[PDB]
RNA sequence: CCCCCCCCCCCCCCCCCCCCCCCCCCCCCCCCCCCCCCCCCCCCCC
């Protein structure tokens, strides 16, 4: 039972509620017990209780003794009990409640007035119950009440007076999914004071009973309606008729098995802001099918279309112009579908968009001509998503239309093919470019000379080749700051490949082949690519395959931070190398072979660390070599994992495997 | 406060229709606080509700089963009353009938109307029938019940020829103006009425009284208080 | 000048011969000087010479005097000389010659008579020469002589008058080769004593001239006649009419591109034992082809049939019963063929042969369905050969016909299957098989269960799957000897898998996965595979990425020799592990992980070796761990290789790198 | 005897991720041989 401010009794398998804790104990938590019954007896010396967790426990049934006994509780919490005995004395003397839980209670019917007493409630729930009617007493209370919960219940109805206990109440969240409603009566929604959303998922409804909800929610405060996996396989254009009288904002159809979508069936939402259509199985989208969401600022469409058939092939269609309604769209999910490609019509009218979203979109994109995108001319987009497309090319002025492109996200792709760099042209505002795991890319001298605004270039695993040019291709991009060329396997690199990258911070190149360009008998000298890099803070060379380090490699990182160097072949080390890392923070050189670690060349290195990462190393253990090290590991603050589990001398045999 | 003042024949034919009406001063036939109903009394049995309406929604009534196809009880807004009108009457329904206020949320109620006799020619709380007291002694009137319980008690009072008095209500409370000798307990399956040093004016008759989930209201049989 | 019973100049650039040699040596070499001349006064000393070569030197001409200061000079070799000039006295003390060379000395016309004086000489050489006439002399003499070499001169004829001067002479070889000849004399090979046989590769002569030398071969007593690189385009029944009258036993045709054979071409040829066809290109062989030839023992097809070629796809057609005349038949090479098929009547007739190979003789031998070698039943076959073939499927019963195969070579293919048993029914005598190379082979419980005569079985780099089923495939083979599972990822051994393999000697297990089934960490314990072989000699356990060695695995090896176990990871060795090895003879630990070197662990290891290789060990330079091994190394007899050069500490930092 | 709600614990299956070892293929670099070619220099023959 830990306890300093609040108490935590879950899974500790108690049966009776401890009688030792602080008096001014806020919290109570005894959720996942065996609590039979919970006599208010002893409950005298936690009198400054503010939440009582009791759930997911066995009590049969209360008594009003317990809420004497606290004159401050604010939420009390019952989940998975066997409270299905309700009374007006059971929450009687309890009036600063502003929670209740009372879910999968096998509560079957409440019997004349249990929450009459209390005017404080803010949230009650009464999930997973047995109850048959949503009635919860005779008269009006709960005058601050803001959601209800009645998910996973037994309700086959909504009639009106059953909800005549909320004249004066604003419920902005009315949950009734998982329910059999079958029936609407007139004026169920009217009697209640002020509705702000309804929830019905996983309800039966179908589009005829979803007509005539809409009609029952003429003339009221809604705002949000969540019909998601409710069976609605055919909308029209008087479907959501009734919400013309309305100002419904939020509107959610996923999962309902949308096979087509009726001409004109949303021209009455002209406030709605956001619309989901997640996961649904719609075969053709028509030109006005949209039409009269002129007001959408959050359009979702992940899996909204029907997947590819072998035996029809039926693959979903959208007509020319289908989006030119959403004149306020500002965002546009529309990942895994099967669109057979991109038409010059297919974006026209977004003249508000700022975020597209193409990640899987199409089943076979395979090469981006320069005027695919020539819908987007108009677009003022920000962030365009192209994973997972299978693009095998791309041609050139591919992007000339997006001139206020900022990030573009071109990874995990098939491209294989030669960056002449007017693949680029036009993209005078770009950022932040990827195009991490593609077939292979083939670098020119002026491949990014047409976006000196650039700043993150990721290349992991992309198989670079012709990196080694005599004029260097990142020259051009003043402003970068990260690249990434993990696993490409790159063999040469010139001294002058990272020249005048001063505002470069974060540089990888972990999983190459570099060891050569390092050792002393590499004709023409040992390679120094990371000279002028004055701003770096983030450097990774992982399985590089280094067997030997120049003395004066790191002789101008001032402002290096994080440096990674495992996995590699490392035996030893120049003297004299840290010395201008001042600023080190974590050093990593696990799972390589230095078996000697002294203060010539660790001394500045470890002046002021945070982390070190140097597990699977063969440490000698002689005072010569190991002894300034265990001295230093003795008093430190430097966080080492694993500190006296892997941290073990290989030779000699003497201390073979000593800590 | 609120004055209940009732109308109507005190004389009906048998299979005529009984017809009368409370008319309500001082407070509102439309009122969200209170509910209206008519409950009846003979001297054969105690007190036995018959029905009520209360406005929330739209207009609400419940009947009690035993006059439920005969007994039709509407308000007149534009007067600010409620009427009674008890079909098919038969000497069985000659009794004296009192219009009340229920006031929420015990339904226990406040204010009576004057009370009518009528005539018609051409769930069980039970109580002990009699408990005797000296003067000073104190006196402890039982009832017992299923509903014991389950529901709150109310407890009421009524000397001959006057409504019932709220003297308890909730099992415990007591209104303002009842005095403080008065007090009501429940342990398990009884309540029990405790007039501390019982007075000659507490001589009367004591109903004990609850609310109930398909019968709405039950009344106790009464007990006759005696005052030596 | 090295010399201790012969002397060797060669390559040592001298002018002049040395004066300061044994008197008594018996051979002076000097090839590859510059020995403008070669006075006799030199050779005072060196007067028991029997062998003197000095050939590729630039002696213009020589002295008789030369011969007189060696009594019993046996040798003489002038290769690529100037001496074009001889003379009677040239060679006439020389008497005891029987070897002369004068290959490229730029002799121009034998001019009367440099040979008579010497009747001891056996073989004598002119090839490379400007000779025109094979006149040697006017009389006769050479009685001993019997190879003479003329090959690459420019003789364009062949007159009987030239070689009257062989009237009495056993000529063995007369090499003729590279000589343009195009006319041949009656009686000139008649007025030679005996001729045995006639070289006349590269000879440009023609089906016509073929025919007009054959019969001017005519009642000879030639045994050897090679053709090679003749231009014989075409053959017919007459061309080797003239043969008809002799004993040819030996028959060369080799890269003459023999486009066609003709019907009953070679039925003059009945003595006929040796015939070679290799590099031709025969589009078509007749069934009458081969006619006459029932005593050839050695047939060579080598490259003898037509290439593919896309343009018409002339596969070379074999006809049936092809073969069915070469009743003595012996030896059938048959490799590089771009034959379409086996059919059921191509090796017909063959009684007698024992050798047929197959290696990439066929384009597609995709299946080799059981009645593919029906052709064989009757052939006596003993070592068939069938690699490169691109065997895709063996069915049962493949080899039922072979009664008599003792040793089968399917490696190099792309054989994958399951082998059901049924493949090696009908091989009651065979000793070897060979299966390396192929795609996948998947094992069964009796896999070799018709086999029991097995005694070698190769499965390298061919993806073993189910080696590990509960009864050992290998049990049925109680006479194997080697076996060979190098390079087959295998993973998963059972401890029964060698079992009652006492025979085995030869055991190959590089380049596969089994670390896991030795560590002590293993559930079940480790897998103790190696009990029971008590006559294992050579055992090769390379790259298997062993981390530890089970005390007890090599308890049961009384006659181990030569143990591998290099490319491992092993670090650590448990003591008392190499007893019972006290026959050892090769060691091989290269590019492990061992640090320390006992005498508790190769103490008895270390007793009587021949080699050993510990090359790439970080080796821990400590007097706990190491002063005993190079105690060891310093008296011993051991071949170590690189023993200074690889065998260099690693740790501690003083002795790093230090041998 | 039945229908359910919880607490604890032990197996089994699927998927994701990470790590060790190994195989195959490929890339970069180096070395050792074989063949061919080119050039420089010296020494002779016709």
């Amino acid at each position: 039972t830990v306890s300093h401010e609040v108490a935590d009794c879950s899974h500790l398998k108690l049966t009776q509620v401890p009688d030792d804790l602080p008096t001014n104990i806020t919290v109570l938590n005894l959720t996942h017990n065996q609590l039979r019954r919970l006599p208010a007896a002893n409950f005298t010396r936690y009198s400054q209780l503010t939440s009582l967790d009791v759930g997911f426990n066995t009590i049969s049934k209360l008594e009003p003794e317990l809420c004497q006994k606290l004159p401050m509780l604010k939420v009390l919490n019952l989940q998975h009990n066997e409270l299905s005995q309700l009374s007006d004395k059971t929450f009687a003397f309890c009036t600063n409640l502003t929670e209740l839980h009372l879910m999968s209670n096998s509560i079957q019917k409440i019997k004349n007035n249990p929450f009459v007493k209390q005017k404080n409630l803010i949230t009650l729930d009464l999930s997973h119950n047995g109850l048959s009617s949503t009635k919860l007493g005779t008269q009006v209370q709960l005058e601050n009440l803001q959601e209800l919960l009645l998910s996973n219940n037994k309700i086959q109805a909504l009639k009106s007076e059953e909800l005549d206990i909320f004249a004066n109440s604003s419920l902005k969240k009315l949950e009734l999914s998982s329910n059999q409603i079958k029936e609407f009566s007139p004026g169920c929604f009217h009697a209640i004071g002020r509705l702000f959303g309804l929830f019905l998922n996983n309800v039966q409804l179908g589009p005829s009973l979803t007509e005539k909800l809409c009609l029952e929610l003429a003339n009221t405060s809604i705002r949000n309606l969540s019909l998601s996996n409710s069976q609605l396989s055919t909308t029209s254009n008087t479907t959501f008729l009734g919400l013309k009288w309305t100002n419904l904002t939020m509107l959610d159809l996923s999962y309902n098995n949308l096979n087509v979508v009726g001409n004109d069936s949303f021209a009455w939402l002209p406030q709605l802001e956001y619309f989901f259509l997640e996961y649904n199985n719609i075969q053709h989208l028509f030109s006005h099918s949209l039409h009269g969401l002129f007001n959408v600022r959050y359009l979702n469409l992940k899996r909204s279309f029907t997947k590819q058939s072998i035996s029809l092939a039926s693959l979903p269609k959208i007509d020319d112009f289908s989006f030119q309604w959403l004149k306020c769209l500002e965002h546009l999910n529309m990942e895994d579908n099967d669109i057979p490609g991109i038409k010059s019509n297919m974006f026209t009218g977004l003249i508000n968009l700022k975020y597209l979203s193409l990640s899987n979109s199409f089943t076979s994109l395979r090469t981006l001509t320069n005027e695919t995108f020539v819908s987007l001319a108009h677009s003022p987009l920000h962030i365009l998503n192209l994973t997972k497309n299978k693009i095998s090319k791309i041609e050139s002025d591919a992007f000339s239309w997006l001139g206020h492109l900022e990030v573009l996200d071109l990874g995990l792709n098939e491209i294989g093919q030669e960056l002449t760099g007017q693949e680029w042209r036009g993209l005078e505002n770009i950022f932040e470019i990827y195009l991490s795991y593609n077939k292979y890319l083939q670098l020119t001298r002026n491949s990014f000379a047409l976006v000196p605004s650039l700043q993150r270039l990721m290349l992991r695993r992309v198989a670079l080749k012709n990196v080694d040019s005599s004029p260097s291709p990142f020259q051009p991009l003043r402003n970068l700051t990260i690249l990434d060329l993990s696993n490409n396997n790159i063999a040469n690199i010139n001294d002058d490949m990272l020249e005048g990258l001063e505002k470069l911070e974060i540089l990888d190149l972990q999983h190459n082949n570099l060891a050569r360009l390092w050792k002393h008998a590499n004709p023409g000298g040992p390679i120094y690519f990371l000279k002028g890099l004055s701003h770096l803070h983030i450097l990774n060379l992982e399985s590089n395959g280094f067997d030997e380090i120049p003395v004066e490699v790191f002789k101008d990182l001032f402002e290096l931070k994080i440096i990674d160097l495992g996995l590699n072949n490392l035996n030893t080390l120049p003297a004299s190398v840290f010395n201008n890392q001042v600023s080190l923070k974590s050093l990593n050189l696990q799972k390589n072979l230095i078996t000697s670690v002294e203060k010539k060349v660790f001394g500045p290195a470890f002046r002021n660390l945070t982390e070190l990462d140097m597990r699977f190393n063969p440490f000698d253990c002689t005072c010569e070599s190991i002894a300034w090290f265990v001295n230093w590991i003795n008093e430190t603050h430097t966080n080492i994992p694993e500190l006296s589990s892997h941290y073990l001398c290989n030779t000699p045999p003497h201390y073979h495997g000593f800590p | 406060q609120v004055q209940l003042q009732q109308s109507g024949p005190g004389l009906v034919k048998p299979s005529q229709t009984l017809s009368l009406t409370c008319a309500i001063s001082g407070d509102s036939v439309s009122s969200n606080s209170a509910a209206w109903g008519w409950i009846r009394q003979s001297p054969g049995r105690g007190l036995e509700w018959l029905g009520i309406i209360q406005k929330r929604s739209k207009w609400y009534n419940n009947y009690a089963v035993s006059v439920k196809s005969r007994i039709t009880i509407n308000p007149d807004t534009s007067k600010n009353q409620f009427s009674l009108q008890l079909n098919s009457v038969t000497p069985e329904d000659t009794a004296v009938y009192y219009c009340a206020r229920y006031s929420y949320p015990f339904y226990s109620i406040d204010y009576w109307g004057q009370g009518t006799l009528v005539t018609v020619s051409s769930s069980v709380l039970t109580q002990p029938p009699s408990v005797s007291v000296a003067p000073g002694q104190t006196a402890r009137i039982s009832c017992s019940g299923d509903n014991i319980g389950s529901y709150y008690v109310h407890w009421y009072q009524q000397k001959p020829g006057q409504a019932p008095v709220l003297v308890i209500y909730e099992d415990s409370e007591r209104p303002s103006g009842i005095p403080e000798r008065f007090s009501g307990s429940n342990s398990g399956n009884t309540a029990t009425l405790t007039i501390s040093g019982t007075q000659a004016e507490d001589e009367a008759d004591y109903y004990c009284s609850s609310y109930d989930d398909p019968n709405f209201q039950v009344f106790g049989g009464g007990t006759k208080l005696t005052v030596l």
